[PDB]
């Protein structure tokens, strides 16, 4: 896997 | 969450021009490769479907009861239960597929690999696989456990693609399945010599063969094998 | 649980349990609300058939919901306590989540919502209570006065009265209250409130309670002697 | 179904009264008279036992006067069984408050909560209200000596002197006549007994037909003592005031 | 009289009056017709308006690609029962990869309606439904009544003056049953049938509501200018 | 201890044109080093001119596509057969995915279709429902092989105008359906060579205003 | 389905009467006479064994019940209502006292718990009051011997001596004349048998009369030896023979 | 990398556009600012789904407040709705770094820092994300309260650029917002690729780089 | 007594029929739908002159594209409005779009019959739900406590409904402008109202695609009342 700045 | 105690080994199947073939040995093995044979792992549902189950025997017997239960239920208030509104392989598979996935999602899976082999009402061959994770896939040849590793390669020589199915006869398909069962006996420690084979043909119906044995095995060459390299005697 | 529908419709389209709740309000001691230019005053009747009362400890007719909002009522005293508690809890709940005290309109809308819910819930009877809710919104100098009733309808009033002989004191306010020019000062507003109660009460002794609410959480209750001075002034001016 | 047999205990009359509350008050008016009188230096609780029998064990009996904590007592008028349910609730509420704040419960807070339970039975649940009126006699460090009453409606009010149960009309007139604000406990004791003696439906008021209790500061230096009078102690106070 | 207070009370002659009163709601409802051949099944509905400024109450609800009904009586009850049918059609698809048989649809409505006639506190459904569908055994028409009685028919009608259309279909039975592979002609027979239940008012463009399902025809509803052909 | 997740391999690719959109996927389904099927489709027409693929754990992927198809069906029932716009579908799928935030679907989801202005649209989702509209997205096993190539050939990244000293970028422009299918076919043949889980067959679903068309192409079976 | 009766079946009438409690007391009045007498060194409780049929074995039906080793109960009114109250009374002596303090409850507190159960049947939804009055005789270290009456309302009163049921009015008058504060246990048993003979019409012997005492500790009835502090139950049910012995010198 | 700072001319909000799955650069075109309402902004840092879902949910809760109270929600109230929500989910594994930035007449320009730990902070300057340290260094060094709007916009842009360069998990493009009494105003998307060289040439910085 | 969900011998629900009687006692509310927008107007009907009329909220916003006028026991409408607003916002959260006026109405009507022995009685209030969506354009719906809703070109509910509806029958055509519709609502309100119509005892609103749902100021309504009188005196 999931996206994560 | 559980651990399987007594298990069944590979189930192998393939399509031919007029139907499908499925086979499974009659053995229940323990954890340390101990045996307990006298286990039928092919469940005929109606006269158009055979369900081949591998993995935990206790969970297999639970699924067996569900299928028996399903047939009873379908007959309830159904005048066409033996005709147009009879259970189809696609219906039986989808029920089982639904159960396997909602069990894995409750973290209490049925520790099995299932192949549903049958012929549909329009004569279409049906072959599809479901397992304890609820993963499903179809192919001209389907096999579980060791069968996937050893049987599939042999069966795929006969039917590599969909276009090969019309060219494949029941005599050829049965030979391929029976040969594949012998190879599994040679190389699988949890396999047995005794097995059951079922043919579902659109023209000739369902044929169920029990107490089959592996024959024409090659052992003669073993006498010439001495030591592990340098031993001459 | 006890599920019975007690508040139901009649053939003529009335809900008798809600209408019989209004009758309980009409039996209640008179309560009046008058809002001036920079204040609101809540006047309340206390029936004089009860002597040997301990006025120190006896529940006061006007209740603080927060430091800036007050609630008076006519009807069943026991029922009023349940609305006051729920309102006080909601006032602290609003401060906790919105980081701002309730507006008078919001607190009214909540209390009216509770009264409404008891008119179409199983196993409960409506509140035998009408409320006057008065105060000043945070950082605002515009006086607010709202009325609620058992049905759950609420609305804003320049001045309003509820309870026994409320129709008499409403008659008085309707001709004595000018919309274009409300009571400019605290004294003027308190006087008009006392005058309106003196049409109904009997004697201006320990029978009248007055509470004056002003902007920025400035609420004070008047004593006997303080109220008695207004009674003495009105009666001397009347004799003309 | 069951709708047919429902008395609807929590509805309004066309006049806007609560039937079951009004009928419960009618029940209480037939109960033995209970009087509370608040003085500057203590509170008196006096109660008349309901037509005593000669073979009733008087000394080890509790009908009218119950202890809630060390600083609060109640006089009961109505169904004794109903009162005991509410008394055990009040005793628990008091200990819950002490556990939470490490301070004895203020009298009004205990009264309000017990009154709020009664209210609940008149607005929801479809059960009969509690056929009980209480006189609460208590002391706290905020308001000092306090008298309250609660009734089945759940309404409560504060008093200098009050009666509940039978002949309250007559009792309240006699108390209103002889009571004054600078009264002592010993004077309040005499008033309570004289009042019961005139309002009683019995031929003559005797020790065996009475329950008596005082809340004084008679103990050494800024502490409150609850005295639930023994039969012999009632017999003595009845001779001393010259009623027997 | 004394035995019509609730649905849990039999009358001395063994009648359920609350069920009979629910049945009365259907008779007050606007007429709707159902008929079928071997290839197609048709629903025709006379929609009712409050006045000339109002819209015409929608009578026909789709349940799946192969099944739907027309209603007469309490519209909200039709919504509850049609929503239940949608879920049972949907359950059958998701779990069994199987289109729900029209006969099983009937059985499920019957059993849902029944429970509401044996329990205190609840009430019977106040709506009648005509279910049409095409499943593995061909075309089907069902009549639902909130007593729980479901009936499979070649044709029928429910609502005010329904007896007129029901008599016509009884006469025409031998003709319309053999309208195979011709949708328009089977609708025409349905429109001529509902016409026998009209008084003073006639079929207009925004008044008539038609639905059809069949062999190579998903359940589709025709309203407005789409039904102008059949006037 | 029972592990509820598995990896069925496969790789998917969505590309948005001017008046069209394509969603491609290989047809190979695998477990570990075994081939389950050489033809098991995982790119589906969901109705309302929306094509969908949930690549990763096939069981979770089948479950999600099944639930979304059902979501489209009930959107018709509840909103008078109204067409589900691609943006509305994308938001619905976020809620389906985030619904299982603490027992996630182990899939990478791509949907393709036309937006309400008739222009090609592609949306991509993470396992727990974070989504974004994109011109170009590869998902699954060979995403890392395909994605940089698409950056270069679709979005013309790192390409400058010859002679301009690398000051003027190569201008962006819409590709024809013919030119896009070339890049898809070359993307998958490339991925087949260098990724063991990619091969057997390539199925492309093309979405125009005229509807949903299919194209199939063989890939190497080793 | 389900218990839809969540509302009171006992309500106040306009006169302030609780009908169902009044009617319960009427049922008690129709009931067979039972009485209790408190002596200085014990308590006696007694009742007639009104036998439904002579084929019936009156031994099997026990109108006088042990609640704890030191507490016994007798009733007038509806036998079945009494039987379930004895079961509930024995259990509450354990659950709400013995399992907390490791000792049996004192008479007044067990009476208080029985009273509470009977008050609940007066106010709870979908139930009628219990149609019985109980006489509970008991001993405890700090209160000594005590006798309590419990009514359908849930009200209880302590008695020196009393009677309930059919001939209670006459029985109470008889006890008033005979009772003094110097009575020994044997004297109270003698008076109990005299009092009960008035209200009994038919046969009067040890087979038609049921009588129990709260008196001295009975080591022989304990069932074990070795713990000096455990001296045995104060409750003893008199035998058919023991009653007949005291009817000769009557 | 996200920052928001208060100055004379209102609030400056600057964010990058990179999404990463481990060392894999998933996207360079992500919108890390939610527009909520015309006077309210939300910045997102941490789990993409967690931020995206719950800040979209926050916008719905803010709309309901305004329908039920006939008044736009306060920045304090809006921030506490989100902070009270994440506190309910505390320990469940939500990952969110957030800044609720808006103007209302009663509060003025307000910035609230809110994180998945349940921390709710009011402040003039915040930097949230993996690259927050890089942004802070540039911002703190050149921050003045009496910065011009044009200079404040550049400083926010410049501070994100600084972070995008040094931080592996920040980059792609810079998105700029300005919040005043009349509401929030978009100041465009600046690709770091083109921006970096322009800034280096014009400012004469980035002397560590070759070129 | 008798059950709450009981059928009459005629086949109607007693409690629903009795609630319709409560709605007839309610103050008048009129809606008119046009191709230029939908107008909603109400009779405020203050019980006393001391009551501040601006605090009478009988026209209510559900979303930017959906308005609501009520008639009957108006306290009952609060939870219906709360549900409608939640449905409208919730749908926008799930589908990133405006919710259809019909779908919003259907959602409100699903509460109506959720009563029995759920809530204790039906709602004692009728709603005129006016809105715009891209599919079916400008729409006016009448939501009853029966759970039934009809779409209307124009509709009156409350005390003066049967008179007002007969007047709307003659006056309404398909080519009505928004300005014409505003005057028509004011004209028919003045006819059926007890007290004389002004900007304090009557309230106008409209919903347009461009500007969404707007409740008209007393100043704006006052000008339209003045414009209405002049035009009626002109012929
Ligand atoms: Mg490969």
């Amino acid at each position: 896997x999931f996206l994560f700045x | 969450t559980q651990q399987p105690i007594v298990t069944g080994t590979s189930v192998i199947s393939m399509k031919y021009d007029n139907g499908v073939i499925i086979a499974a040995d009659n053995l229940g093995s323990y954890g340390s490769l101990l045996r307990f044979n006298g286990v039928e792992r092919l469940i005929p549902v109606g006269d158009n479907t055979v369900v081949g189950i591998s993995g935990d025997i206790s969970d297999m017997q639970h699924i067996e009861r569900l299928l028996k239960d399903l047939v009873t239920e379908n007959a309830y208030d159904n005048p066409l239960a033996d005709a147009e509104e009879a259970l189809e392989p696609s219906y039986i598979f989808e029920y089982l597929a639904t159960v396997m996935y909602q069990r894995r999602s409750k973290m209490n899976p049925l520790w099995n690999a299932i192949i549903v082999a049958g012929v549909q009402s329009n004569g279409d061959q049906f072959l599809r696989y479901v397992n304890l994770l609820g993963v499903t896939y179809s192919s001209p040849t389907l096999a579980t456990g060791f069968g996937a590793h050893m049987a599939n390669p042999l069966l795929r020589k006969v039917v590599d693609r969909e276009s090969d199915i019309p060219k494949t006869t029941v005599q050829v398909a049965e030979e391929a399945i029976v040969n594949a069962m012998r190879v599994l006996y040679y190389r699988d420690a949890r396999s047995s010599r005794n097995f059951s084979l079922a043919i579902i043909d659109k023209n000739t119906g369902l044929t169920f063969k029990k107490n089959l044995q592996v024959e024409n095995m090659k052992w003669d060459f073993a006498k010439d094998i001495k030591g592990y390299g340098t031993q001459k005697i | 649980g006890y599920d019975r529908a007690l508040s139901i419709f009649s053939p003529d389209g009335h809900i008798f349990q809600v209408e019989y709740a209004l009758e309980a309000v009409k039996r209640g001691t008179c309560a009046v609300g008058v809002k001036g230019k920079n204040c609101v005053v809540l006047g309340c009747e206390r029936r004089s058939t009860l002597k040997l009362q301990d006025t120190r400890i006896t529940p006061s007719k006007v209740s603080k919901i927060d430091s800036h909002v007050v609630l008076s009522f006519s009807g069943l005293n026991a029922d009023s306590r349940i609305l006051i508690e729920k309102a006080r809890v909601e006032a602290q709940s609003h401060r906790l989540t919105l980081e701002d005290p309730v507006t008078v309109e919001y607190l009214t809308r909540y209390v009216a919502g509770v009264q409404q819910r008891y008119t179409q819930s199983g196993g409960v009877r409506p509140f035998g209570v009408s409320t006057l809710i008065a105060g000043f919104d945070p950082r605002d100098d515009e006086p607010k006065l709202y009325q609620t009733e058992p049905s759950g309808i609420y609305s804003s009033w320049s001045a309003q009265t509820i309870g026994r002989n409320s129709k008499t004191v409403r008659e008085f306010l309707e001709k004595n209250y000018d919309r274009k020019e409300p009571p400019a000062t605290v004294e003027e507003c308190v006087k008009l409130t006392v005058r309106s109660l003196l049409e109904v009460v009997q004697t201006g002794a320990k029978n009248i309670e007055i509470t004056v609410v002003k902007p920025d959480s400035d609420i004070v209750a008047l004593s006997s002697e303080e109220i008695n001075q207004y009674v003495t002034q009105i009666e001397q001016e009347k004799q003309e | 179904g069951s709708r047919r047999y429902d008395s609807r205990t929590t509805i309004f009359s066309p006049e806007g009264r609560l039937y079951q509350v009004e009928y419960a008050l009618e029940s209480i008016s037939h109960a033995g008279t209970a009087i509370g009188i608040m003085a500057s230096d203590g509170i008196v609780l006096a109660a008349e036992r309901k037509v005593t029998s000669t073979l009733l064990e008087q000394d080890t009996s509790t009908e009218k006067l119950y202890k809630l904590n060390d600083k609060i007592a109640v006089a009961v008028a109505g169904l004794t069984a109903d009162a005991e349910i509410l008394i055990n609730t009040a005793r628990i509420h008091a200990q819950n408050y002490l556990k939470t704040y490490n301070e004895d419960i203020p009298v009004e807070i205990l009264v309000r909560r017990l009154s709020d339970i009664k209210q609940g039975y008149t607005q929801h649940g479809g059960l009969r209200p509690f056929g009980v009126s209480f006189i609460y006699a208590g002391y706290d460090d905020r308001y000092g000596y306090q008298l309250y009453t609660s009734n089945p409606s759940g309404n409560y009010t504060g008093w200098k002197a009050i009666s509940v149960g039978a002949n309250t009309s007559a009792a309240q007139t006699l108390l209103q006549m002889d009571y004054k604000d600078d009264m002592k406990v010993d004077d309040a004791i005499e008033l309570a007994l004289k009042t019961l003696s005139k309002t009683t439906d019995s031929s003559a008021l005797t020790y065996d037909r009475l329950e008596f209790a005082t809340i004084r500061k008679g103990a050494n230096d800024g502490e409150v003592y609850q005295k639930i009078f023994k039969p012999q102690e009632i017999k003595d106070i009845l001779v001393k005031t010259g009623i027997t | 009289n004394n035995y019509d207070g609730d649905t849990v009370t039999f009358s001395p002659t063994g009648r359920l009056f609350q069920v009979e009163y629910a049945l009365e709601a259907i008779k007050q409802g606007s007429v709707t017709v159902g008929l079928r051949s071997n290839t197609h099944a048709v629903l025709v509905a006379l929609k009712r308006n409050a006045d000339e400024l109002s819209s015409y109450q929608k009578k026909i609800i789709k349940c799946d690609e192969h099944m739907g009904l027309s209603l007469a009586g309490l519209a909200p009850d039709a919504r509850v029962l049609s929503n239940y049918l949608r879920q049972q059609c949907n359950y059958s698809s998701l779990v069994f990869n199987r289109k729900l048989a029209v006969e099983r649809a009937g059985h499920l409505l019957c059993d849902k309606a029944q429970k509401n006639t044996q329990s205190y506190g609840g009430r019977p459904y106040g709506v009648g439904l005509l279910i049409i569908g095409y499943d593995k055994s061909g075309a089907h028409l069902l009549e639902f009544q909130p007593s729980g009685n479901v009936t499979e028919l070649y044709g029928t009608a429910i609502g005010a003056r329904s007896q007129g259309a029901k008599t016509y279909l009884e006469r025409t039975l031998d003709t319309f049953i053999k309208i195979d592979g011709n949708p328009d002609e089977l609708i025409k027979a349905g429109v001529e049938a509902i016409s026998q239940s009209l008084r003073d008012e006639s079929l207009t463009v925004d008044n008539l509501s038609i639905a059809i399902v069949g062999k190579d025809t998903p359940f589709t509803i025709y309203d407005g200018e789409a039904v102008a052909k059949y006037i | 201890q029972f592990n509820p997740y598995g990896d069925n391999g496969g790789t998917i690719l969505g590309i948005a044109g001017e008046d069209f959109a394509v969603l491609a996927g290989d047809t190979r389904n695998i477990t570990d080093y075994s081939i389950n099927s050489r033809y098991e489709p995982k790119v589906f027409d969901c109705g309302d001119n929306i094509v969908m693929s949930a690549n990763g754990f096939a069981a979770d992927g089948d479950a999600l596509v099944k639930r979304f198809k059902n979501s489209v069906k009930w959107y018709h029932f509840d909103h008078n057969d109204k067409k589900l716009s691609i943006n509305s579908a994308a938001r619905n799928i976020q809620h389906l995915l985030y619904g299982k935030r603490f027992f996630p679907y182990y899939v990478h989801t791509i949907i393709a279709g036309l937006d309400e202005d008739g222009k090609g649209a592609v949306y991509s989702f993470d396992p727990v429902g974070s989504y974004e509209r994109e011109q170009c997205r590869a998902g699954g096993a060979a995403a890392s092989l395909i994605m940089p190539f698409l950056d270069n050939q679709v979005n013309f990244k790192n390409q400058y105008e010859p002679g301009t000293n690398g000051k003027v970028k190569k201008p962006l422009k819409y590709l024809s359906v013919e030119e896009v299918i070339k890049l898809v076919r070359d993307s998958f043949t490339s991925a087949t060579e260098r990724h063991i889980q990619v091969g057997d067959g390539l199925e492309i679903l093309i979405v125009t205003k005229d509807g949903v068309r299919k194209e199939f192409y063989e890939l190497k079976r080793d | 389905m389900t218990d839809r009766y969540s509302f009171s079946l006992t309500t106040f009438s306009p006169s302030g009467k609780l009908g169902q409690i009044d009617y319960a007391l009427t049922a008690v009045k129709q009931g067979v006479t039972s009485l209790g007498i408190k002596a200085t060194n014990g308590v006696v409780i007694a009742t007639e064994k009104k036998s439904s049929s002579p084929l019936a074995m009156s031994e099997t039906l026990s109108k006088v019940s042990l609640l704890t080793p030191d507490i016994g109960a007798v009733y007038s009114g509806m036998g079945p209502d009494y039987r379930v109250l004895v079961d509930k009374s024995r259990k509450v002596a354990h659950t709400s006292y013995k399992r907390i303090y490791g000792e049996y409850p004192p008479t007044k507190l067990l009476v208080s718990e029985v009273a509470k159960i009977m008050q609940e049947a007066t106010q709870s939804g979908g139930v009628r009051p219990f149609g019985v009055s109980l006489l509970i005789a008991g001993h405890d270290e700090f209160n000594g011997f005590s006798l309590y009456q419990v009514d359908p309302s849930g009200s209880y009163f302590p008695w020196k001596a009393t009677a309930i049921g059919k001939g209670s009015v006459a029985a109470k008058t008889f006890l008033e004349k005979r009772w003094n504060d110097e009575l020994e246990l044997e004297d109270a048993i003698h008076i109990a048998l005299l009092t009960l003979k008035e209200s009994v019409e038919g046969e009067f012997n040890g087979d038609t009369i049921e009588l129990a005492i709260i008196g001295d500790e009975n080591p022989d009835l304990l069932g074990y030896t070795g713990i000096p502090t455990d001296k045995g139950p104060r409750f003893r049910k008199l035998t058919s023979q023991e009653i007949n012995d005291r009817l000769e010198a009557l | 990398t996200t920052l928001a700072f208060r100055f004379q001319g209102g609030i400056i909000v600057a964010v990058d556009s990179r999404a990463t799955a481990g060392n894999w650069v998933a996207s360079q075109t992500v919108k890390k600012v939610i527009e909520i309402n015309p006077f309210l902004l939300g910045t997102m840092a941490g789990g993409a789904a967690d931020c995206q879902f719950w800040e979209t949910w926050l916008g719905s809760q803010c709309r309901l407040h305004e329908l039920r109270e006939k008044e736009r929600i306060s920045v304090a109230a809006a921030s506490k709705i989100l902070s009270n929500l994440v506190y309910q989910y505390k320990g469940a594994g939500l990952s969110m770094g957030t800044m609720i930035c808006g103007y209302t007449r009663k509060e003025g320009p307000t910035i609230y820092y809110v994180d998945s730990d349940g921390t709710r902070l009011k402040g003039d300057i915040f930097c949230v994300g993996s690259g927050q340290t890089f942004a802070y260094g540039v911002l703190d060094s050149n921050y003045k309260w009496d910065l011009s709007v044009e200079d404040a916009l550049y400083l926010g842009k410049r501070s994100i650029l600084a972070a995008a360069h040094r931080d592996a998990y920040s980059g792609g493009s810079v998105n700029l917002y300005h919040v005043t009494e009349d509401g929030w105003i978009y100041h465009g998307n600046h690709d770091v690729g083109e921006l970096f060289w322009k800034v280096k040439e014009e400012e004469g910085s980035f002397n560590n780089v070759i070129g | 007594d008798r059950g709450v969900s009981t059928f009459s011998p005629e086949g109607r629900l007693f409690q629903v029929e009795y609630s319709l009687e409560a709605i007839k006692l309610g103050s008048t509310a009129i809606g008119i739908a046009t191709k230029e927008g939908v107008v909603l107007g109400v009779e405020k009907r203050a019980t006393s002159p001391l009551l501040e009329s601006d605090s009478i909220e009988k026209i209510v916003e559900i979303d930017r594209h959906i308005g609501c006028a009520m008639s009957g026991l108006t306290a009952d409408a609060r939870s219906m409005i709360e549900h409608a607003r939640t449905a409208a916002v919730t749908h926008n959260l799930y589908y990133d779009e405006d919710i259809n006026v019909e779908s919003l109405t259907q959602s409100v009507c699903d509460l109506a019959l959720r009563f029995g022995e759920l809530m204790s009685r039906p709602f004692g209030v009728a709603l005129l739900i006016a809105g715009h969506d891209a599919d079916d354009g400008y729409q006016l719906f009448h939501a009853e406590p029966s759970g039934t809703f009809y779409r209307y070109n124009a509709k009156a509910i409350g005390s003066g409904s049967e008179g007002a509806q007969a007047e709307l029958l003659n006056e309404w055509h398909s080519s009505l402008t928004l300005k014409e519709a505003e005057l028509l609502v004011l004209k028919i309100l003045k006819q059926v109202m007890e007290e004389k119509l002004d900007e304090n005892n009557a309230q106008l609103s409209c919903i347009t695609k461009q500007d969404g749902f707007k409740i008209y100021d007393n100043e704006k309504t006052a000008e339209l009342i003045k414009e209405l009188k002049e035009k009626e005196a002109a012929e």
